[PDB]
């Protein structure tokens, strides 16, 4: 499941 | 009383550390707390310490501001920033963290996924 970085 | 959650040492690196500590709120069993705290132990002072973080989509993440972005040398204060996990569908936890800031005069650029998640921490 794809990820992010804020 | 919550479940007792081992601590989990995640990086170090010339002196400077990242410990991740983890609450699981038994009247909350969705959420988790991570607790990220950056020590330092060298001679030289962290600064403009910023933690990134990245979780699976499965998983909601929440940050909390960090309560600085300065480690002072030997030992100093400690920065502490706090991470906020909704998991209710027990989904493994994965976690990938970017650290950034300035040691030695040094431009910092570690990133990595924490391997070793105590499984009490999702389940």
């Amino acid at each position: 499941p794809d990820w992010d970085f804020n | 009383g919550s479940a007792p959650i081992p601590d989990l040492k995640v990086f170090e690196r010339e002196g400077v550390q990242l410990n991740l500590s983890f609450i699981r709120p038994p009247e909350n069993p969705a959420l988790l707390l991570i607790t990220i705290t950056a020590t330092n132990f060298s001679e030289g002072d962290v600064t403009h310490f910023i933690c990134q973080a990245a979780v699976p989509k499965s998983l909601q993440l929440q940050l909390q501001a960090p309560s600085g972005n300065t480690v002072p040398a030997r030992g100093g204060l400690p920065i502490t920033q706090l991470f906020r996990i909704l998991n209710p569908n027990k989904a493994p936890l994965r976690l990938k963290l970017r650290l950034t800031y300035d040691h030695f005069h040094q431009s910092v650029q570690e990133i990595f996924e924490v391997n070793n998640l105590p499984v009490e921490s999702w389940q």
